[PDB]
RNA sequence: UUUCACUGGGCCAGCAUCAGUUUUGGUGGCAGGAUAAAUCCAUAGGAAUGUAGCUUGCCUCGGUAAGUAUUAUAGCCUGUGGGAAUACUGCCAGCUGGGACUGAGGACUGCGACGUAAGUCAAGGAUGCUGGCAUAAUGGUUAUAUGCCGC
RNA sequence: UGGUUCCUGCCGAAGAACGUAGAGUUAAGGUGCCGGAAUACACGCUCAUCAGA
RNA sequence: CUCCACACAAUAUAGAUGGAUACGAAUAAGGCGUCCUUGUGGCGUCGCUGAACCAUAGCAGGCUAGCAACGGUGCACUUGGCGGAAAGGCCUUGGGUGCUUGCUGGCGAAUUGCAAUGGCGUGGGGAUAAAUCAUUUGUAUACGACUUAGA
């Protein structure tokens, strides 16, 4: 099952975009031996990229019937499911 | 595919069914073998009677089939003992297994393996002929079971007839045609 | 294995002052050409005093069936050795092709007579053309008008472990 | 490199468990379920004499012996002899960490107080 | 009621190069072997052992030893292609082929439509 | 909702053996619903896990896993050879072992 | 000494691209035969396990039977002529896929190949990317258990 | 007569010549179960009141 | 059966992670449906595998919004019946109270950074129905044992 990627301008972000960040000053001496946990949040730019891709992707999805609910539901293997026979 | 496999013994051969079950217990499949008295032996009654005789120099059919099965498994090993501990064998079908489906093993069927025009042997008659004095008790319970099972099946057929009527009136709908489009 | 017809010709060697001997032709049923040539020499020595060093093979050939669609009827002459004594035997075979009839004949001779492929010496396979020249009763059993019968062996290979159906030879 | 060992276990005499008087060293007998020593089990010549750290060991008695491993630090590793007194072992450890040579057995006959 | 091996018995080769093709027994060889041809299905005229084939309850009239052009004529005039397709067994065979042909989004739509049909049936149930 | 299985369960049948000598390195697996070696060609190279449950809690759980992979077929019935990282304890004959779809060709 | 920026060892994995061994597929083009034989089409004879027709007899207003009847209101076979196709067998220095095992060697030299060129390369043996790891990662020791072998 | 003390390598008489491994392929032998591997396929024969393998 | 002390527990052991999903016989015959002349009747169907059927969306399954129906479904009750071969289960009344994906909504998921599964025992007290020893008998007795009888 296929959808059109053409609505989305994906090309901007790259391999370097997913590079996990680093620290400096040896984590600023661990804030002088006192740990701090505010760094858990996501950068907003990642969220904005997700929204920009998501709009043009949902616009593709809504033309096809039942595909949103297909992506929402997960997948498992039932009894008698034989994946060598199961054409996908 | 099933946790506990319930196997009817009516119309089956001794050794072929014993080989199949002995393989599956060493494979780890839990097996109850029911209506054991209706197992069938190749050859006439008299040959097999002499075979039990010269072996004997336990009378229940379950003990007989258990003997045959235990011969095929390496019984002295701990693994073989666990495999035998997986097994249950019963003459007739006692509860709770009366309310569940009983499968058959086609490669051990009498009517498929035996050529027509051959004598076979009923295990219950053999056991009674060698001193198992309980066969009349068996058929008495089995008659009551067949009565209640005929009642159950008569109810089941009427209810599934109602289900057939409901599926018939559910037909011609567009959701049914979309299932037809998908194949169901 | 599955055999093949072979036109095999031998001409035992034109010597000095003997040009062009008589080009002896036979037809061998064999799985390959090699054992066909070996059987050809094995008959040619029994024909007269040749050796494989004495002569040569002219032409090894496979020959197909002209009409492998029609069921033909055959009368076959065989000689072979019930080891001490020999005797001929005449069998009648209903078969589509010649070489399949010879295949089934070897299977039947090995079944009923314990005879090997080397012990069996084919004399002649020829089509019986018209009916009632079928001397054997069992091929004549299939020469009746409008012949119908049920299948024996309704037992088939079930290919699975357990059956929910309690199956039946329902034929 | 990747050290192949060719034999994890040891080579014991036949019936060595059956008697307490019989030792466990290899002595040639004079079934096939006993592994017998032979030259096929001899290790690869590059991989021979290598620690799991990947070094070749070298016994060191004093500081002058330790200074002989000055150039070959990444190849060898110093091991202090069993009979070195504890005054000398700390001097050897300080000198070795100055030289940057991996000591195979630190903390022998020694503790860290305060 | 029995099927019989006979001329004009349309058959189905369950095992082989056909693995299911409608053919017809043109002539018998013995109790073991027969002559068949399936020129509509595409399997050629050949001898076959009877184990490799199954009999269908359909039949028609076919001449003894009939040639392939005559065979296809009597096949089409029999119109047993339609009689075969009308049979529920061939419908089941095409169904089990179509079930293998399914896609996962198709199978999910099967799930959804089974839910909706079950809703409608359980409304139709428990009122009658 | 009701099921979460992303694997095929299959029985640890045995070790590779002659009548007298068994190889603990190669293990024998019966994958359910597989009778032909051609179906077993689909299962080649696939990542296998034996899941078992320990008494102790090693790292946040009491359940431990051995891993390994299918190497090749074995016999006519679609019985499948397997090689693990550590070999099996052989009291797991006839045990349910999970065979995962990755590395997926499809 | 201080600011700032970059970076880090070892092991175990997974993936990619290779190379070597191997296994299992899918697919193409050839070449030979009786230049496949067949089949199909064209023609001529033939016969029956004789189709249509006709005659006759018993008989449910028409079924049977047994003669005729060689195609008719079925056809078959054989002969001859035309045309392919396919089977089988062999070849491809044809294409393409999956799985397993291996990574010896250690500046360059050699044979190559692609490249107008400079250069590149699957070409004189594996490199690249990523993950995990100090209350480690991981490894070992024992005792028991399982299976197989062992007088 | 009985006993006669460390290791390894090399040389060494009167179905398959075996260093240590990994991978593949096989000889013989098998492929109901023990037991690994077709309760394959095909054709015939034998029902034995202790066949036969 | 009960009061203090401390060791796991809210779990699993030969291998849980959708469902063990129930006529019987016959097989050179069955079944199903239907009709009548209820039969060894007739008609049609079916098998030729469960490759079936049933269940199955939602954070390992979140929080809300309505549309429609009087469905489905869980749990605790409640009503009545069935089940003894080892019944230990089945079925039903009636409400309650959840979910409902039959349909349509609206917010949350991330960074886990590309795979690495991810009530039961002890130890110390308290209470209780009996049993035993002891006495006694002799239908018993080498001795046990047997066997009376005794608040």
């Amino acid at each position: 099952t296929k959808v059109s990627v053409e609505g989305v301008n994906v090309e901007k972000f790259n391999v370097e975009y997913f590079a996990k960040e680093k620290l400096t000053k040896k984590e600023k001496k661990e804030a002088n031996l006192f740990p701090e946990q505010q760094n858990k949040e996501i950068k907003a730019e990642r969220v904005e990229d997700q929204k920009v891709v998501d709009k043009a992707l949902i616009a593709e999805i809504k033309k096809t019937p039942l595909l949103k609910q297909y992506l929402s539901a997960s997948f498992s293997l039932k009894n008698g499911d034989k994946p060598h026979m199961l054409k996908f | 595919v099933e946790p506990v496999v319930v196997i009817d013994g009516k119309g089956h051969l001794v050794g072929r069914l014993a080989s199949v079950v002995a393989k599956q217990l060493l494979n780890g499949q839990k097996i109850v073998v029911v209506r054991a008295e209706e197992l069938n032996i190749s050859g006439e009654f008299f040959r097999n009677k002499l075979k039990y005789h010269d072996f004997l120099r336990f009378r229940a059919p379950s003990r007989i089939f258990y003997k045959a099965l235990r011969g095929m498994v390496s019984h002295k090993t701990a693994r073989g003992k666990a495999a035998l501990e997986r097994l249950k064998v019963f003459e007739g079908i006692p509860p709770p297994y009366d309310k569940k489906k009983r499968v058959v093993v086609p490669q051990a069927l009498r009517v498929l393996r035996l050529k027509p025009g051959r004598k076979y042997t009923t295990l219950g008659k053999l056991s009674t002929s060698v001193g198992w004095k309980y066969e009349d008790v068996v058929a008495k319970l089995e008659a009551k079971r067949k009565v209640s099972s005929a009642e159950y099946y008569a109810k089941k057929r009427a209810f599934t007839k109602k289900v057939a009527s409901a599926n018939a009136t559910a037909a011609e709908s567009d959701v049914a045609k979309q299932l037809a489009a998908l194949g169901y | 294995a599955h055999f093949k017809e072979y036109q095999v010709i031998g001409r035992r060697l034109p010597t000095e002052s003997v040009p062009e001997p008589k080009l002896f032709r036979m037809r061998i049923f064999a799985s390959n050409e090699v054992i066909a040539k070996s059987r050809y020499w094995y008959f040619l020595q029994k024909l007269h005093k040749v050796k494989k060093a004495s002569g040569e093979i002219v032409s090894i050939n496979q020959i197909n069936e002209a009409h492998p669609t029609k069921v033909k009827n055959f009368g076959v002459w065989v000689r072979y050795d019930s080891r001490s004594g020999t005797h001929n035997m005449y069998k009648e075979i209903r078969d589509v092709s010649r070489v399949a009839a010879v295949e089934t004949l070897y299977q039947d001779m090995a079944a009923r007579h314990r005879a090997r492929f080397r012990s069996i010496h084919i004399l002649k396979v020829a089509e019986i053309e018209k009916t009632a020249d079928v001397k054997r009763q069992y091929v004549k059993q299939f020469l009746t008008k409008d012949l119908k019968f049920p299948l024996p062996h309704r037992v088939q290979k079930s290919t699975k472990t357990f059956s929910y159906k309690r199956p039946s030879t329902f034929y | 490199p990747k050290i192949v060992k060719k034999h994890t276990k040891k080579f014991k005499r036949h019936h060595s468990d059956r008697y307490h008087r019989v030792a466990e060293n290899w002595r040639k007998q004079k079934r096939g379920n006993i592994s017998q020593p032979k030259i096929g089990y001899g290790s690869n010549k590059k991989t021979k004499f290598l620690s799991p750290s990947g070094h070749k060991t070298f016994l060191v008695a004093n500081v002058k012996d330790l200074e002989t491993l000055t150039m070959h630090t990444k190849t060898y590793a110093a091991e202090i002899a069993h009979n070195i007194s504890a005054k000398n072992r700390v001097v050897i450890l300080a000198r070795a960490k100055a030289l940057g040579i991996k000591v195979t057995n630190p903390k022998g006959r020694l503790a860290l107080e305060a | 009621n029995w099927r019989l091996v006979e001329v004009g018995r349309v058959v189905l080769i369950k095992k082989g190069q056909s693995a299911g093709k409608l053919a017809a027994i043109v002539e018998i060889i013995d109790q073991k072997k027969v002559l068949i041809d399936g020129p509509k299905a595409g399997v050629p005229r050949q001898a076959i052992n009877l184990g490799q084939v199954v009999l269908t309850p359909l039949t028609f009239a076919l001449p003894r030893g009939a040639r392939t052009a005559t065979v296809s004529k009597k096949w089409a005039a029999a119109a047993v292609c339609e009689k075969w397709a009308a049979s529920s067994w061939a419908k089941k065979i095409a169904q089990r082929e179509r079930r293998a042909a399914l896609t996962d989004f198709e199978r999910f739509q099967v799930m959804v439509l089974r839910k909706q049909k079950r809703y409608t049936v359980k409304k139709a149930l428990a009122k009658a | 909702a009701e099921s979460h299985r992303l694997y095929v369960k299959g029985k640890h049948l045995s070790y590779q053996r002659s009548k007298r000598v068994n190889n603990p390195n190669v293990s024998l697996i019966k994958i359910e619903g597989v009778a032909t070696p051609q179906d077993a060609q689909f299962y080649l190279g696939k990542r296998i896990a034996y899941v078992y449950r320990a008494s102790k809690e090693v790292r946040g759980s009491k359940i431990r896993v051995m891993w390994g992979k299918v190497t090749r077929t074995h016999g006519n019935s679609g019985v499948v050879r397997a090689t693990f990282r550590n070999n099996l304890p052989a009291k797991t004959f006839g045990a349910s072992v999970r065979i995962f779809l990755y590395p997926s060709n499809i």
